[PDB]
RNA sequence: GUCGAUCCUAAGGGUCGGGGGAACCCCGACAGAUAGCGCGUCGCGCGUACUCCGAAAGGGAAUCGGGUUAAAAUUCCU
RNA sequence: UUUAACAGCCUGCCCACCCUGGAAUCGGCUCAGCCGGAGGUAGGGUCCAGCGGCUGGAAGAGCACCGCACGUGGUGUCCGGUGCGCUCCCGGCGGCCCUUGAAAAUCCGGAGGACCGAAUGCCGUCCACGCCCGGUCGUACUCAUAACCGCAUCAG
RNA sequence: UCUAGUCCGACUUUGUGAAAUGACGUUAUUUUACUUAUUCCGUGAAUCGGAAGCGGGUUUUUGGACCCAAGGCUCGCUUCGCGGGCCGA
């Protein structure tokens, strides 16, 4: 159809005005979105000391999945599922058995467990708040010479124990069927977090400074790696 | 995306009151019915004046009474149309109605009815 | 002894300035995209008075960047301007009387006025009427111009300040004579409560320290240091000298 | 006074494009000025096309 | 309904949040997820932190003759 | 010796504006200014003010006068002039300022044209006419050599 | 005989570096670098930073106007009419 035409628009300054754009990133965000952002830079800003620096060093993906598959398989039992167990034992008390194997939580029950060495594997939330409750589990761990990892999320570690949250789970024994990919799981998470707990004492995190700053900085040392070969 | 710089306070579902118990457990009864919206017939010789010359009745009633409640109360009460009303408050502190009944209406006869005349 | 007259000022009260007719505060437009990197055409459409003001005030229409709307801003005016006229402000803006441009982009012995301090902040510098400012020189390093301020004094300021070619409308005003205590009470009648004003020679001891004695005299050196508490620092407030301006003093 | 409730409608407008907004006057040399303007900015674009052919 | 108050805003007053303060109180939209509005039929669009008080001389929807009382009327009667 | 709001029609002040036309031997013009090839004078128009004119309202009213009775009837209310006059309102021009002399509610107009009817019956309609509705509070009186304040019915 | 204010120093807020100099791996002084504390300015928080394309070595005679996208490509489609995706940007 001849009718139809193309009006091109010519944008630019003074031009046409420019069609609605995204302005995400001038958004004039509420008090509490500002300091939550705000909080995330300053902690990378400022030098992080050893002992909290080493939970940025979480678990890797691959084989936090498979621990947690594992994990998976030893949920403490529901409401639902704990009260129906209760009525078949009262039935059966009525009408005239085995030590069940699940994981175990909560801090004040895991801490003593490792101190009574009783304890084969310690997993820690990386996000803990305050981090004063879990930032000391580590030496712990390393001092009684028990494998540890830290993961992501204690929200995920809370969902395996069905709760909200759960700042670090610990397994005592794991069923006989299944000792052997066990055992390869302890080796990976002992060669990554208890055998490089040493060096990890002195390794200062932080310090980052932000994208602009870098850019900044980089074009200045150009300048002088320039000057340097003539 | 935003296309707006200032950021708006998002809409949020709300609910309407649904109590479990009322407040009240019954409503109030009414304190300004017919009866106690009409309290008596003014029968001064000005007023009576007006029963004639205007086809009106001079009326003390309470003062929270409005024209409205008061057309309404002389028309359940007496059973009368009412043209239009007029309201004063008194140096006395009570309020003065002067009801002016429509043609098909005769003031006089009304009257006698009342028991002022 | 009481509070004096230099003292109440502070507290507000029936010295605040007389504002109710003002025509609201005279400043550039806020500094966007288009002034950083090109120019935006303007129009002025009025040439107005402000009272209290000596400098006239002009109205001005730019088309919003982003909005369909009008953008309206109050200029303090430059000598020379006319309604009608299309005034350009930005970085790339053509150096012609009544424009606005960065101080980068101002040569060096260009007369400006309304010359901002801080990139930004809309003009703060030579705003009254006949007074202007001399771009000095430039400093590409440091990116900082030298600018000659209407009192003789020399001041850095970055060089994306912006700043509008010319000198303030209105200039000789002061020369003309007021000879009559009427005319100054109109002056002031629109600006704030200043005048008159009573010497403090005049007054008893009780409300001004150079009150009192049988004969008018202030008994004192009127050269008060500059730490002087508030009520003591009258008279000449850390005098570096005294008397009539003569030699090298007066230039 | 002015109210469309207490005034007619041919008392409160003007037959003409911005009727009672502007003057006739006003209307004629904005219509030219549209016009004029805008035939000029036809001739920069035609101007600045033989010139970037230029090579 | 037609005269005023009532409505609007002026100098200014009283305030949310925030900041001060042993507290009475101080500052007063200045440290902030505004109020909501418009159009469809609950959805879309818009949305700059006060829907407050502040004038019987400022701004402001609409009533005119004639008649009537011992005492009321641009209000009662026509 | 009178003529209300309101309704219609007419009139068209002082300005502003439009058409024709093209000006020195310059003209027009105010008490004063001042205006004209950026279009004067002149000729013909448009618009704006009105507390202007006519009619309706409305003589049926009011007022005056003469009767009859002791409510009721009749007659008249007409035709001109005058102004550095007075009070109020408006118009237009000019002088004055280092003084340029509120805001908002509210209302009107405009730019734009998403969307929408009918094959002619629907749609649209700020037109005329008809129908219904109208809250609350104030309202008497004095406003002063006696109703306010001054101890009072006070020469303030 | 005192006091508000004000000036001045120390500690505190208060961290990250470098160099010079000095004292006994610590350490004082001086100058300077960093940005997140802190302070200030601007806005209805509207094109900031970096790197590409493009250009070479986006708007200036005028007192106008300027928004909600034309167009192209491409899926669904209860199809030549609606609803999406990517360019235009
Ligand atoms: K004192
Ligand atoms: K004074
Ligand atoms: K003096
Ligand atoms: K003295
Ligand atoms: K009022
Ligand atoms: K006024
Ligand atoms: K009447
Ligand atoms: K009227
Ligand atoms: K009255
Ligand atoms: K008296
Ligand atoms: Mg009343
Ligand atoms: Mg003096
Ligand atoms: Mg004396
Ligand atoms: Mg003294
Ligand atoms: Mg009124
Ligand atoms: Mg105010
Ligand atoms: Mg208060
Ligand atoms: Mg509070
Ligand atoms: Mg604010
Ligand atoms: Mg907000
Ligand atoms: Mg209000
Ligand atoms: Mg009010
Ligand atoms: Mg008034
Ligand atoms: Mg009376
Ligand atoms: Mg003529
Ligand atoms: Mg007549
Ligand atoms: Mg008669
Ligand atoms: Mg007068
Ligand atoms: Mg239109
Ligand atoms: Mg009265
Ligand atoms: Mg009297
Ligand atoms: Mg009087
Ligand atoms: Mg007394
Ligand atoms: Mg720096
Ligand atoms: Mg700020």
């Amino acid at each position: 159809n001849p009718l139809f035409e193309k009006r091109p628009k010519q944008f630019g300054i003074g031009g046409a005005l420019p069609p609605k754009k995204d302005v995400t990133r001038n958004v004039r965000w509420p008090r509490n979105v500002t300091l939550q952002r705000k909080k995330r830079i300053l902690k990378m800003r400022l030098k992080v000391p050893p002992a909290l620096n080493q939970f940025t060093k979480t678990l890797d993906k691959n084989l936090a999945t498979t621990l947690f598959k594992m994990l998976l398989k030893y949920r403490p039992e529901d409401k639902a599922a704990k009260k129906e167990r209760l009525v078949k034992r009262a039935q059966a008390e009525a009408e005239g058995t085995k030590k069940p194997i699940i994981v175990k939580y909560g801090l004040k029950h895991i801490t003593y467990l490792i101190e009574q060495n009783k304890a084969q594997l310690v997993v820690i939330a990386h996000d803990v708040d305050p981090i004063e409750l879990v930032v000391w589990l580590p030496a712990l761990c390393r001092k009684m010479e028990i494998p540890y990892c830290i993961v992501k999320g204690k929200a995920r570690l809370g969902s395996i124990v069905h709760k909200k949250t759960a700042s670090a789970l610990c397994l005592t024994t794991v069923k006989n069927e299944d000792k052997m990919e066990f055992s390869r799981v302890l080796e990976a998470i002992k060669a990554n977090f208890n055998d490089k707990y040493e060096e990890n004492r002195k390794k200062w995190g932080g310090g980052i400074m932000g994208s602009k700053s870098q850019a900044r900085t980089k074009a200045k040392e150009r300048v002088l790696a320039k000057e340097a070969a003539q | 995306i935003r296309t707006k710089v200032t950021f708006h306070r998002p809409k949020t579902l709300k609910k309407d009151r649904s109590p479990k118990y009322p407040r009240v457990s019954a409503p109030g009864r009414n304190r300004l019915d017919q009866y106690a919206i009409l309290k008596y017939p003014l029968t001064t010789e000005s007023a009576m004046k007006k029963i004639e010359d205007n086809n009106t009745l001079v009326f003390i009633v309470d003062i929270k009474a409005d024209k409205k409640k008061i057309k309404d109360a002389v028309k359940k009460m007496y059973d009368i149309q009412i043209k239009k009303v007029n309201t004063l408050i008194r140096p006395d502190g009570t309020k003065k109605a002067y009801v002016r009944l429509t043609p098909d209406y005769d003031a006089l006869d009304v009257a006698n009815k009342i028991g002022i005349i | 002894g009481r509070v004096i007259r230099a003292q109440r000022k502070g507290a507000g009260s029936v010295f605040k300035s007389h504002t109710h007719h003002r025509k609201g505060p005279a400043r550039f437009r806020t500094l966007d995209f288009g002034e950083r990197n090109g120019y935006l055409k303007g129009v002025i459409t009025e040439v107005i008075h402000d009272p209290g003001r000596g400098a006239p005030l002009a109205r001005v229409t730019f088309r919003h960047p982003f909005r369909y709307k009008h953008q309206k801003e109050l200029f303090v005016a430059a000598e020379g301007m006319y309604t009608g006229q299309f005034v350009y402000c930005g970085k790339k803006a053509t150096l012609m009387v009544g424009n606005v441009l960065p101080l980068r982009s101002i040569p060096e012995g260009a007369v400006v006025c309304n010359v901002e301090h801080k990139v930004g902040d809309r003009g703060v510098f030579a705003r009254c009427s006949g007074d202007y400012a001399i771009v000095i020189s430039h400093n590409p390093d440091n990116g900082t111009t030298r600018v000659k301020l209407p009192s003789g004094a020399k001041k850095i300021v970055p060089s994306g300040c912006r700043a509008m070619i010319g000198q303030v409308a209105g200039g000789g005003r002061t020369e003309k004579p007021m000879l009559k205590a009427g005319n100054a009470y109109h002056k002031y009648r629109v600006k704030r409560n200043c005048w008159p004003k009573v010497r403090g020679v005049a007054m008893n001891p009780v409300e001004h320290p150079h009150g009192g004695g049988n004969h008018q005299h202030i008994g004192h050196a009127s050269t008060v240091r500059r730490d002087a508490p508030p009520g003591q620092k009258v008279g000449l407030i850390a005098a570096r000298r005294t008397g009539r301006l003569r030699g090298q003093a007066r230039a | 006074e002015y109210k469309r409730s207490r005034l007619s409608r041919n008392r409160r407008t003007v037959n003409r494009a911005y009727g009672g907004v502007l003057s006739g006057s006003a209307v004629r040399e904005r219509i030219i000025r549209a016009f004029l303007v805008e035939e000029q900015k036809i001739v920069k674009k035609v101007l600045k096309i033989q010139k970037a052919k230029e090579k």
